[PDB]
RNA sequence: CCCUGGUGGUUAAAGAAAAGAGGAAACACCUGUUAUCAUUCCGAACACAGAAGUUAAGCUCUUAUUCGCUGAUGGUACUGCGAGUUCGCGGGAGAGUAGGUUAUUGCCAGGG
RNA sequence: GGGUAGUUUGACUGGGGCGGUCGCCUCCUAAAGAGUAACGGAGGUGCGCAAAGGUUACCUUAGAGUGGUUGGAAAUCACUCUGUAAGUGUAAAGGCAUAAGGUAGCUUAACUGUAAGACUGACAAGUCGAACAGAUACGAAAGUAGGUCUUAGUGAUCUGGCGGUGGCAAGUGGAAGCGCCGUCACUUAACGAAUAAAAGGUACUCCGGGGAUAACAGGCUUAUCCUUCCCAAGAGUUCACAUC
RNA sequence: CGAAAUGGAUUUAAGUUCAGCCUUAUUUUAGUUUAAUAGAGGUAGAGCACUAAUUGAGCUAGGGCCUGUCAAAGGGUACCAAACUCAGUUAAACUCCGAAUGCUAUUAAAUGAUGAAUAGGAGUGAGACUAUGGGCGAUAAGGUUCAUAGUCGAGAGGGAAAC
C-alpha cells in the first residue's frame, strides 16, 4: 500500500526527486518545497507518476 | 519543600542544556550570561578558557541608578556596550541562563545589538 | 526432530580503535559503538551512529566523571 | 563459480573508433631542439626531419619545452598556450 | 634447548641473543635484562663477571 | 581580605532526612494581573509591574553518622610462569572488618 | 502432439535418503582488543511513519503508602516515600536526566555540487566524517538540520520502459538509434543470483573413484544390557541381615 | 631459502579463485621481545543493588475453612500466602564491584636482515595429537567442532620394554 512517487519541479517540469508515499492514507496531492538544481533555487514540487 | 526543590531542579536542567547547546566562550567571542533576581538584574561576560569575568554590570550599581524595567535595562545595555567597546570585544554568545528570551531579556539583547555588538 | 534455531549475525567489530595516549590526526575514528558507551569530551564529535571521531590532531585521552567515560583530544 | 569481476561491474559506453580524428603531437621543445629560424614548420619539413611519420597528416602542436626561434607554421591545430607563447616569441601561425 | 618451548619464551631468548645450548653472552643488568632473565630463568645459567 | 550573590575548574555522596543558630547587605519567600507573554484548564510555573512583611521555607553555618557513600592492613578466591607439584616465583581481589566522609578552589560585583 | 528427439530436476547433512535449513539483525556460547565453529541455546525481520521528520520552546514517569460518587487490588485526581525499575512505531542489546521521554508553535535539510581524513575489509562492497559553495527551514543569535536514538526492513550485471539534456549521426543535411543525467520493472527467498524458459525411476543398469562415506566383522567408549557390591526401612509370630 | 591443511566466495563440499603463508630480484628501514609510564574490559572470581531462581524464622495483606456465621456489619487463624525484616544460597544469555594475563601507545636498552613496498613464479584451501580454556555427547569415546602453544606433518638421534 506504499507507492514510489516522483516530485516534479513546478516551473520546469523536471522530475527532480523520487520518494515513497503511502496510498490509502491521504490520497491527497503532496507538495514539498524542494531545491530545484536547474534554477539554483528552492521551489514547489508536486507528486506525480513514475511510469 | 519538594515543590520549591523541583522548581530549582528544573531551572538547573534548563541551564545545563542551554550551556552545552551554545558551547563555551573564547577570548575572541566570550559568553554573556544574565541573572534576574526579585530586585535586580545582573550580566557577566566570561572567557571560559580562563574562567575570567572580562566585564560585568547590574542595577545595584548606584551611579547608574536605573530601575528594573524595560527602559532601565535598555539604558543598562547601552552602558554595557560602551564599557565593552573600550575593551574591544564585539562578538558575544548569548547565554540566556535558564530564562526565556522575552521581555526584559529581549530588550537587553536588542539594546546590545543597536550599538555594534554581535550576539 | 531437528534444531529449531541456529542463526547468528555478522560480527560488527566494535570497540576502541585508538588507545588512550595515541596520537591521531583530524577525522580519525576512535570508538565504534551502539550508544554512548563513551561520551564526547573536548575536541571530539559524535556521528549519527554514536561513533567517536577527532576534530583535530592531538593525543587521545579518557577521563571518568561520576562513573561515565569521556573521550577527548589533548 | 563466483560471478567474475568483469561481470559484476557495469559497462560505460562506446569506443567511438571509426570516427576519431587521430593525428600526431609535436611539442615546442622538440621544434626548438630540431629547427632554426625562417623555415616553414609543416608536414613536409617535420616528415623529412623525422618528427612525425607520413602516415598522419593532421599535426597538432603542444607546449612542452620552450621555443626561442622565430618560425612559420602551417599546421592543423594548436593549443592556446602554445600559440600564445609562439606569438609572443614572434612567429606566425596559419591553420590548415 | 629452544625446541618445544613456548613461542613467547623462544622470542625472549632470541632477544637475549642465545640461539643454541652452550651460548655465551655478557649483559649489563638493568630493568629490561632483569625482566627477560626472570621470564626465562629456568633455561639459563647466570655467572657473574668480576 | 571576608559575608552574600553570580560564574569556572578540580569528580571521593560535592547525597538526602532530623535538630539548632541568622536575614545588615545580598538572596529567597512574599503583592497585584492591567500593559507584552505562557498554560492541551490554572499569575502554580513562567511573564510583567513593586518593596508592606518575614526566617517559616529555599539558602548558609553548626550537629549525633541516624540513612547512604567511600574504604584499610592482612587473609582467601583467582591468575602468569616454572625439570621444587597441592608445591617454587610474580601479581592480587570482591566481600567482610578497624575506619573515614555533610568538599575544595580560580576570579567578577555590592560592603564591611 | 512422450509418436519422437535433445536436456534439467541443487547443496549442507556426524553415510545417504526423509525431515529441516539457506538473506539480514539482537544476545549468549566467545576464554575481559578485535576476530573465532556447530544440525549450539534463545528472538525478530523482506516494514511503518508527510510525522512517528527537521528546528525552537516548555515539561517528566512506573511502583509502594494515604485520602476521594460510580471506582472494586487496579480507571481519574491530590500528597508522602522511591529517583528511571516508566517510556523510547517495530525484535533484542547497547544507550537515553542536558533526557534520544512528553507537549506545543513554525516548517520541509526526507536538499544540490562536493569533500580533508578513516574504520571494517580477499575482492567487489559497506559505514563515519570536520569542513567548502549554492539554496533554504527554524531560532533574536550563536548554531542545528544531507530523514527516522543507534544497530535488520533487502538484490549485482545484462536487457527493456519513462523523463530531461543534445554528445555520437557510416557522402552531406534530417531522422532512427545510442551515450550521458534522473529513474522504474526479478520470492533471481538456492537471496555474490550458471538459462528468458525444466519433474521422476533404474532391483536390467553401466563407467570413472573413494574406507574422504553406509551395511557384516576389527578397534574405542559403555548410554543400554548383564553380573556384583555398599546403606537397611521392613516383611519374615517377636527376630534389619535364615531368606527376601 | 623454505610452506599450507586458515579466512572469504562459489550448482561450492574430492574442484577452482582471492587473501594469508613461501621463494627470487630491486628499493626501503623498524618487526619482535621486555622495563617504565599512560589506556579501554566484564572473563575467572565475587556478589544480590537490577532482572530471575530459592531455604529456615519474624511479620502480614488477601483467599479458604471453622466459630454467636441467612449472601449485612463480626472473630479464632492448624493453613493456601503477596509485600516487608533477619540469616543463609543459584544463574553463559542477572552484575552494585572486579582481577591476573592479553591487547594498544610512547621512551630507553637489547637482539642483527626477523619488517614493509614493487615486480616475477608457485604450492596449499582434507589436518592430526598433546598441554590448557570450551561447546555438543553421557563433566563416555583415538568422537565432533572452536581458542593459545608445541610436536608430527616436513625431523634424524637418546629415553618412555615394542610404540
Amino acid at each position: 500500500a506504499v507507492e514510489l512517487i516522483s516530485l516534479i519541479c513546478e516551473e520546469t517540469g523536471i522530475r527532480n526527486y523520487t520518494t515513497t508515499k503511502n496510498r490509502r492514507n491521504k490520497q491527497e496531492k503532496l507538495e514539498l518545497m524542494k531545491y530545484c538544481p536547474k534554477l539554483r533555487k528552492h521551489t514547489l514540487h508536486k507528486e506525480g507518476k513514475i511510469k | 519543600m519538594k515543590k520549591i526543590k523541583e522548581a530549582e531542579q528544573r531551572k538547573l536542567r534548563r541551564k545545563k542544556r542551554i550551556k552545552d547547546k551554545i558551547g563555551r566562550g573564547v577570548a575572541s567571542r566570550p559568553r554573556i550570561t544574565v541573572f534576574k533576581s526579585n530586585r535586580y538584574f545582573y550580566a557577566q561576560v566570561i572567557d571560559d578558557s580562563k574562567g575570567h569575568t572580562i566585564a560585568s554590570i547590574s542595577t545595584i550599581e548606584k551611579s547608574l541608578n536605573l530601575g528594573k524595567n524595560i527602559d532601565d535595562v535598555k539604558k543598562l545595555g547601552e552602558v554595557l556596550a560602551k564599557r565593552l567597546k573600550e575593551k574591544n570585544i564585539n562578538n558575544l554568545i548569548f547565554d540566556r541562563n535558564g530564562y526565556k528570551y522575552h521581555g526584559l531579556i529581549a530588550s537587553f539583547a536588542t539594546s546590545l545589538r543597536e550599538f555594534g555588538i554581535n550576539i | 526432530g531437528s534444531s529449531k534455531n541456529g542463526r547468528d549475525s555478522i560480527s560488527k567489530r566494535l570497540g576502541v580503535k585508538r588507545s588512550g595516549g595515541q596520537f591521531v590526526k583530524a577525522g580519525e575514528i576512535i570508538v565504534r559503538q551502539r550508544g554512548t558507551k563513551f561520551h564526547k569530551g573536548k575536541n571530539v564529535g559524535l556521528g549519527r551512529d554514536y561513533t567517536i571521531f577527532a576534530l583535530s590532531s592531538g593525543k587521545v585521552e579518557f577521563k571518568t566523571l561520576k562513573g561515565r567515560k569521556y573521550v577527548s583530544i589533548v | 563459480g563466483q560471478t567474475p569481476l568483469y561481470r559484476r561491474l557495469p559497462r560505460k559506453g562506446f569506443s567511438n573508433s571509426d570516427y576519431k580524428l587521430e593525428y600526431a603531437i609535436v611539442n615546442l621543445g622538440d621544434i626548438d631542439k630540431k629547427f632554426k629560424d625562417g623555415q616553414v614548420v609543416n608536414y613536409d619539413t617535420l616528415l623529412e626531419n623525422k618528427l612525425i611519420k607520413k602516415k598522419n597528416k593532421k599535426i597538432k602542436i603542444l607546449s612542452n619545452g620552450k621555443l626561442t626561434k622565430k618560425v612559420s607554421f602551417e599546421v592543423s591545430k594548436i593549443s592556446k598556450s602554445a600559440e600564445s607563447l609562439v606569438i609572443k616569441i614572434g612567429c606566425t601561425i596559419q591553420l590548415v | 634447548s629452544l625446541i618445544g618451548k613456548l613461542n613467547k619464551k623462544v622470542k625472549v631468548l632470541k632477544a637475549l641473543g642465545l640461539n643454541k645450548i652452550g651460548d655465551k653472552k655478557v649483559h649489563f643488568l638493568n630493568e629490561s635484562i632483569k625482566g627477560m632473565l626472570n621470564e626465562t630463568i629456568n633455561m639459563i645459567l647466570l655467572s657473574e663477571v668480576m
